[PDB]
DNA sequence: GCAGACACTACGAGTACATA
DNA sequence: TTTTTTTTATGTACTCGTAGTGTCTGC
């Protein structure tokens, strides 16, 4: 837990990693982080999404490129193709014998995976525009 | 010509400037003069003046030019193992005493191994000064500075001479802070330096330290009452009140409001148990409630001083008050 | 000539004459040497006894000044001794013969309980298989710190603490060699403050002399800043006779006042609590209380909280001691 | 981008709350001769957004410019030890508490080389340097007692910020050295009004219901109540008054352990608690947040005569969980202690 | 685009090894008049520079303004498999977050291409204020090595002292201090081992030996190495590199002793 | 003011590495006849007599007689680097603790000046006898290192004979027993080569090895060495050097007790 | 005369334990 | 009828692997 504390507090920008001590980061910014992280979402283009639903993936792929928050494809053993985050931070927030709580569909994680993708293109974009 | 903090600028350079520490500062000066200068071991309070009487007096014997030849200070700060007693103290003690004065001032024959913070080296390293003390002592001295002489083992605490500091009387740091406030050519008020020495305590760093602070914070006009309790932390009255009046009334949930509540302002819990101490020891309870309750905030003292959790120690400080308060109701 | 020295170690005692108190123990040791039949020796004690200055006496007795070089191995806790030095320096000097005059060899280890478990077992067979040529004399503190195997071997002699009526010649001489107007009363309170200690006693008197100029009991009281017997006695007084606020402002003044501390007021009334007639389970709480408050002032503790604390221990058993009758 | 860190204020003269302290601060840095600050309150109070205030307010805006520094220390037993720190052109930013035990050759070999050095350029910067040591309350005595001479000798030439929650765990001689700055947490008001400039500035409404709860619930921790007002922007839209506001899992796991305590007393359910508790200091959850937890939440399920003897239990076996080293002992004796003193006034 | 060549790969060969141990990054500036580097370390007592002109390579493409952050971990494995007389492109895209070095093979048969990743560093420029130094002197770049290395031995902290009879280092420690001088050594064939003086205002100021160790790491690239010192502007330690450029050595000075009368 | 001039300093850099393991701290007794060294082990088993002449020094001054006690670790790092043909100077002063030893670099054209802090043992003169020995061998160096060397292979304690015939030496270890016998050897064209007998009553003594073989470490010294014997006085090994003096290592018989049976 | 091979001791590194 | 791993902070002692290095062999 530690070891995996490390490498989540590594990815960060230093200007917000001097904002907060990682206790403090696990104790107050981490549930509440992940409930940011996962809105009700449709599994639906978003060419089909209304303005609001662009702004709030917007500002869904800044707050994952801000953490350096990525979903990745996994394997399993029964066949399955699954979506998860690369630094897995779900272990760090849940618990066991907590209520079990509605998680992101694959549609949805892919999406916000290709977008973080043309997110980070876009910016490289930027960046040698602006220099 | 950069400025510097009034607790450095302020710092005595000569034995004359020590204040109220009149024992240590007579055997130096007389020291000073030509007398067997004894090992020496400094304990006491914190900012009562420990380091600056040995630097002062070992700037005065030795003068500028032979600190580095005859002083051997060693600190918390760096490393003091066996190692560094077996090689580095004993073949400082072993070496000539050489250089003198050029301004022509006389020069004692002796060298200086200041270990400032004795209490953080360990049983061994300490057993390792005994023969290096006694064997070398025609050439080199020891000035052991601690904060408890528990910690130093009693070999040790018997080759030194001990001098205790005492905290200063409130008649000597009102005099060196009004010294300190004229030169500085900022005013404070009666009732202001009455609070100060009040709330430092016999620490004159502190002191000077809310001097300077007071100082930087008004511009150089007036210093009063009011900005002096505003930057001692000093809990108001109201909220001692507040609590006593929770243990007053023997419900748990106001007790654990009013503890939330201090808890929230950010009180130090050693202020609140010096202000409960006081309110405690200065009303009309009973010998026996007054006996616990003060054993009480002992224990929960000494439990702050062992670095336990401040609102649990506070919680069952308040429950024990609370329980002697309604015991008689 | 005149030196700048200590007055610890300006007058020390070169010859065995010169040491005060274990008369029996330093003539059978004068009579070992004068009979050539001095064994391996275990000199323990509490401090400043006089353990070193009586094996660096009998080292100067039997040894010349052109020799003391090649007869003496002195070995103490700023040298290293681990068993690299027990089968090394150690081994080779008790294993070989003289360079000069033929005679037998001392190795000095001071402060034996400083040396590690290994280098004591290493010992044993050093000391016990050249008896003949060299012989050992450890000198240590405390003595569970030597293993039994050790002690098996030397002969061991308990240095006992000073007493005061044998500790006032020796301080009167140093006092006639230093020119020091020192009065009844401050020899008293210097053989008191002292406990069984000659350093402390020799510290304490060249630290009053130097800021005071003369030796008396209010000198001494306060260069060492230790509370009179009157003051201690006012502070129970105190505490047994009234209630807690007056009691707590008495002794608040008194501690104001005299600078004292809060240890040497507890090492007093710890002293005063057993010659006081108290019940036995007033005295059980009572040295419980004061243990827990000696514990307390080892650690960054406020002192008043603890000062209001001693109070109370004895606030509490005021009305149980009256009410027992 | 989270609201904590999007509209964090920049200068002293930005601070919504505390703006008497925030003027105080100002007029006490403009000199340059400053003591050494000892940062102390409740944590979210806003401690370190008033250091960053400070550092503006002495030098340029080139703090907010910060890099990662890592450092490779050999200590006594020869084991090298990789620490970061966050660095500008101005200030460094060190916490000596990831060295754990080995805090103090941080200090003793660490610091002090920044200490016992000039700067380069003394004209962009000023004549000192500044150095934060973050959470200092975490400090062994050896490092607190390593700090106190490199704090002393050369004050004129590097000032020093620590930062803590707690000033019991300073020692007395570090306490002695800096003045203390003490930042109490915002009241519900101050946490109400922060909350509606930052829905303003996103463009958001928000009533004062929501905010009186989301202050509330938050305890006063501002960085925990931004937090809690984004979630709850994002899981709901529309701010209804009577909103559910997501909760922490380990603070509803602490409560469904205070609850399986307190529903039986056996060594089964304490066999049970203890592999609670286990799951909860598994999750780098400090035990003294964990003994607060329990008590807080058995608290609710005592009568008026039990509270005050279940709290003295708590303050006590935390007070022996921090003179020792293995937490699971003292919190598993505090559990059956309870448990004991719980079967005795149910039986009675 | 970013496109540089080398005339010799020894000048990387024998400028990195230097700031192996002494900085953690190396960023590169991308300008039209040259590439400059100036780096702070982590203790903010040295810095280093670093400006070789566009005139000194092979060939030199800039078109646009551009910073490139590398580690040097990784950098100094790239480093040693490369040759010696090989030459070196630096190659760098617009928009790629990667920078490529190709250089030949030490068996001289295959071209070996290594990428390392950008690192987005957020850094600003201290800005030296190139004020005139209270004294300059020239020593030869491998005796100056031999003495920073011969005080090794002695003490942890050496002394600089230049008046205008040369240049003193002094090594204080628990054993004793060791004193050399270099004066007038004018009178020699060779142009580099002329130590000469070149102001007039004495200095004496205490420095590290770690940082000037790493600092004569980098003695062969220049046949004379130039000191500059003041009251209170740091050690500047000089190296004019061939043709391509030169690099700078801050050392800021230790505090003093309270020394006072 | 004391000011001594050594020729070379290979000679000193010998002495000094003859006595490194074996010498706690180095007591020049310093005269106008020369300097003396006498100073025991660590052990308080061996001793060592120096005495350099002062007619070998190139220059040689002392107003007052000195006795300067330094260490040795720091003197060793000291003569490490210094060569072994160039003019070394002692210096001392009267109420200094300064001990300088100044000298020139192996390139030769920079001096050094490494002063030493002087150590203040109040140390008892040790009275050497100066009497007659029952047996006297002149014998090589190489030799006598050789048979050392050899006899250290087998055991630790070596008894060593001398008689009529000449000397021989045993070593009864753990292998076995190893007896070597060497007489008249003075039958070769060389003239360091030879074995002399000059004394009557043998005398048969055992003594360690590890300082018989730390006293063989001054071979390059003298090519011939001189072993001193007798039922009393301990081992004497004498090193005659050329032009500049001579050294003495006493060395005392070990306790050996025979046999109840 | 100089390159290759031999064992030699000094030094760096990993590990355990410390009680009656 | 049941078995894995690194923290405690120094100081010492043991054990083992590695690397300059003095010396011997040969063309
Ligand atoms: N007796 C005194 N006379 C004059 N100034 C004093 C005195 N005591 C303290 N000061 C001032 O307070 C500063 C702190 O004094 P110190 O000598 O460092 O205290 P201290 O005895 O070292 O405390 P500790 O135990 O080391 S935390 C000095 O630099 C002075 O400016
Ligand atoms: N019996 C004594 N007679 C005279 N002076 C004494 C006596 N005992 C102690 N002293 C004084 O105390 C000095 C030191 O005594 P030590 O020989 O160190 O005693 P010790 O009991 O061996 O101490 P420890 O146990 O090693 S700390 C002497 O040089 C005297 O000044
Ligand atoms: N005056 C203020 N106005 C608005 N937001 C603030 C203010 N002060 C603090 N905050 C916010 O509250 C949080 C407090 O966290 P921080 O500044 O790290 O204090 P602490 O170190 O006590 O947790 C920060 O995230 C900051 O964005
Ligand atoms: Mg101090
Ligand atoms: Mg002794």
């Amino acid at each position: 837990m530690r070891n995996l504390i490390q490498t989540l507090v590594s990815g960060i920008a230093p200007a917000t990693r001097s904002r907060a001590t990682p206790q403090a980061l696990l104790l107050d910014a981490l549930c509440l982080l992940l409930d940011i992280l996962a809105p009700k979402l449709r599994p639906v283009s978003t060419q089909l999404y209304s303005t609001r639903e662009k702004q709030q993936l917007a500002s869904l792929v800044g707050t994952m490129l801000a953490y350096s928050l990525t979903y990745r494809q996994e394997r399993t053993p029964d066949g399955q193709y699954i979506y998860r985050l690369e630094p897995n931070v779900e272990e760090l927030c849940r618990f066991p014998e907590l209520p079990a709580r509605k998680p992101l569909t694959y549609q949805t994680k892919q999406l916000i995976a290709r977008e973080i993708e043309v997110e980070k293109m876009r910016r490289a974009e930027a960046s040698a525009r602006v220099e | 010509a950069k400025p510097v903090p009034w607790v450095e600028k302020y710092r005595p350079k000569c034995v004359d400037e020590v204040a109220f520490q009149e024992e240590v500062v007579a055997v130096l000066k007389k020291s000073l003069e030509g007398a067997d200068l004894p090992n020496l071991l400094f304990y006491g309070p914190p900012g009562t003046g420990k380091t600056s009487t040995i630097l002062a007096a070992a700037r005065e014997l030795f003068g500028p030019e032979l600190f580095r030849l005859r002083v051997l200070e060693l600190n918390a700060s760096d490393e003091r193992g066996i190692q560094v007693v077996r090689e580095k103290v004993k073949n400082f003690a072993q070496l000539t005493v050489s250089g003198s004065r050029s301004d022509g001032k006389p020069c004692p024959p002796f060298k200086i191994v200041i270990l400032d913070e004795a209490d953080s080296m360990t049983s061994a390293a300490q057993a390792a000064l005994r023969r290096t003390m006694e064997k070398e002592s025609k050439t080199t001295r020891f000035c052991l500075i601690c904060n408890y002489v528990s910690r130093i083992i009693e070999p040790l605490t018997s080759r030194c001479s001990k001098f205790r500091f005492k905290p200063l009387s409130d008649k000597i740091q009102q005099q060196r802070l009004l010294d300190i406030a004229k030169k500085e050519n900022v005013k404070i008020s009666d009732e202001g330096i009455a609070y100060l020495v009040k709330v430092s305590e016999g620490d004159l760093r502190k002191a000077i330290t809310f001097l300077q602070s007071a100082t930087r914070l008004t511009g150089g006009k007036e210093i009063t009452e009011k900005v002096i309790t505003d930057i001692a932390g000093v809990i108001p009255a109201e909220k001692i009140d507040g609590v006593f009046a929770a243990c007053q009334s023997g419900s748990f949930d106001k007790l654990e409001a009013v503890v939330k509540d201090l808890i929230d302002e950010g009180h130090a819990a050693t202020q609140l148990v010096n202000q409960l101490h006081d309110v405690v020891v200065e009303n009309n309870l009973s010998d026996k409630q007054k006996s616990i309750i003060t054993e009480k905030l002992a224990e929960v003292d000494k439990c702050l001083a062992d670095g336990a959790d401040e609102h649990l120690q506070l919680i069952s400080l308040c429950a024990t008050v609370m329980q002697q308060l309604s015991q008689n109701c | 000539k005149i030196r700048n020295l200590p007055w610890v170690e300006k007058y020390r005692p070169q010859t065995l004459n010169d040491l005060i108190s274990h008369q029996d123990i330093l003539s059978t040791i004068q009579k070992f040497i004068n009979e050539d039949r001095l064994p391996h020796l275990l000199l323990y004690g509490p401090p400043g006894t006089g353990k070193t200055s009586t094996i660096l006496a009998c080292a100067k007795q039997l040894y010349k000044d052109k020799e003391f070089g090649s007869m003496v191995l002195e070995l103490n806790a700023s040298d290293d001794r681990g068993i690299d030095i027990i089968r090394g320096p150690i081994l080779s000097f008790a294993s070989t013969r003289t360079i000069f005059k033929k005679g037998f060899k001392l190795v000095i280890l001071d402060e034996a309980d400083a040396m590690t478990q290994d280098a004591q077992n290493a010992l044993r067979r050093v000391i016990e298989k050249f008896t003949e040529n060299t012989r050992f004399c450890l000198i240590c503190n405390y003595l569970s710190k030597i293993i039994p195997a050790l002690q098996s071997r030397c002969t061991r002699f308990r240095f006992g603490p000073l007493t005061p009526e044998l500790m006032v010649p020796r301080l009167e001489h140093v006092v006639e060699e230093e020119k020091v107007d020192i009065s009844e009363d401050g020899m008293k309170a210097l053989v008191t403050l002292s406990s069984g200690d000659m350093r402390r006693a020799l510290n304490i008197l060249q630290s009053t002399n130097m800021a005071f100029g003369k030796v008396t009991e209010e000198t001494v009281y306060t260069c060492t800043g230790h509370p009179l017997k009157s003051d201690i006695a006012n502070i129970l007084d105190w505490m047994l006779n009234q209630d807690f606020t007056t009691a707590y402002r008495n002794i608040t003044e008194l501690k104001t006042l005299k600078g004292l501390a809060l240890h040497d007021i507890l090492t007093e009334i710890h002293l005063f609590v057993h010659r006081v007639d108290f019940p036995s389970s007033v005295r059980i709480h009572l040295l419980t209380k004061m243990a827990d408050i000696e514990y307390r002032l080892s650690v960054g503790t406020n002192e008043k909280i603890q000062l209001s604390s001693l109070i109370a221990a004895f606030q509490v058993t005021r009305d149980l001691i009256v009410a027992e009758a | 981008s989270l609201w904590v860190d999007k509209y964090r204020p920049c200068s002293l003269g930005r601070l919504d709350y505390h703006k008497e302290q925030a003027a105080q601060l100002r007029n006490l840095v403009q000199c340059g001769d400053f003591p050494h600050l000892l940062v102390y309150g409740p944590s979210g109070a806003g401690k370190k957004t008033r250091i960053m205030c400070i550092l503006r307010e002495l030098y340029g805006v080139g703090v907010e410019k910060l890099r990662i520094e890592h450092q490779t220390i050999t200590t006594p037993s020869k084991k090298k030890i990789e620490i970061s720190t966050i660095a500008s052109n101005y200030h460094l930013e060190v916490n000596p508490s990831d060295a754990g035990n080995s805090d103090r050759v941080v200090i003793q070999e660490m610091l002090k080389t920044v200490a016992q050095s000039q700067q380069l350029e003394t004209n962009s910067q000023r004549d000192f340097k500044v150095v934060l040591l973050t959470e200092v309350d975490k400090l062994t005595k050896d490092a607190q007692h390593a700090l106190r001479r490199t704090m002393e000798k050369y004050m004129s030439t590097c000032r020093l910020i620590l930062c803590c929650n707690s000033t019991s765990k300073v020692i007395p001689p570090i306490r002695s050295r800096c003045l203390a700055v003490r930042v109490p947490a915002p009241s519900i008001e101050d946490i109400c009004h922060v909350l509606s400039t930052v829905c303003k500035k996103e463009g958001l409404n928000l009533p004062s219901q929501l905010a009186h709860r989301l202050a509330e619930k938050s305890c006063r921790n501002l960085r925990k109540a931004l937090l809690m007002c984004e979630a709850c922007r994002v899981q709901q839209y529309p701010f209804t008054a009577d909103q559910e506001i997501p909760e922490t899992d380990w603070e509803v796991y602490l409560r469904e352990t205070a609850n399986a305590i307190v529903s039986q007393q056996t060594p089964q359910r304490l066999l049970e608690v203890r592999g609670r508790l286990y799951e909860l200091l598994t999750h780098c959850i400090p035990p003294e947040i964990i003994m607060k937890g329990l008590l807080s939440e058995l608290l609710h399920n005592c009568d008026g005569q039990l509270k005050g003897e279940v709290a003295q239990m708590a303050a006590y076996y935390e007070h022996r969980l921090q003179l020792g080293s293995k937490a699971i002992y003292h919190l598993e004796a505090f559990v059956a202690k309870f448990m004991a003193l719980y079967k005795k006034f149910m039986e009675d | 685009m970013f496109e540089a060549r080398l005339v010799q790969g020894s000048i990387l060969k024998k400028v990195l090894e230097a700031l192996k141990d002494l900085i953690n990054e190396a960023c590169w500036d991308i300008s039209s008049s040259g590439v400059n580097l100036q780096s702070m370390d982590s203790s903010h007592v040295s810095l280093v520079q670093l400006t070789l002109r566009s005139e000194g390579f092979d060939t030199y493409r800039c078109d646009r303004n551009l910073a490139m952050g590398v580690n040097l971990t990784s950098m100094s494995k790239i480093l040693k498999c490369a040759g010696n007389e090989d030459i070196i492109t630096l190659r760098a895209e617009d928009n790629a977050d990667t920078l490529a070095l190709v250089f030949e093979a030490p068996n001289q048969e295959k071209v070996s291409d290594y990428e390392m990743k950008l690192m987005d560093l957020d850094v600003e420029q201290l800005g030296i204020p190139e004020q005139e130094y209270s004294c300059v002197v020239k020593m030869p770049s491998g005796e100056f090595a031999r003495i920073c290395r011969d005080l090794s031995h002695i003490g942890d902290a050496v002394v600089i002292s230049c008046a205008k009879d040369g240049v003193k280092f002094s090594a204080s420690g628990e054993l004793g201090n060791g004193n050399i001088k270099l004066s007038q050594t004018s009178n020699v064939d060779k142009e580099e081992e002329a130590v000469t003086i070149e102001m007039n205002e004495p200095v004496q100021l205490t420095f590290a030996l770690r940082y000037l160790n790493f600092f004569t790491k980098a003695t062969p690239l220049s046949s004379t190495v130039t000191l500059s010192m003041s009251a209170d502007v740091p050690l500047v330690v000089e190296y004019k590199i061939a043709d391509m450029g030169h690099l700078k050595y801050y050392l800021a000075p230790k505090i003093e002793d309270e020394e006072g009368s």
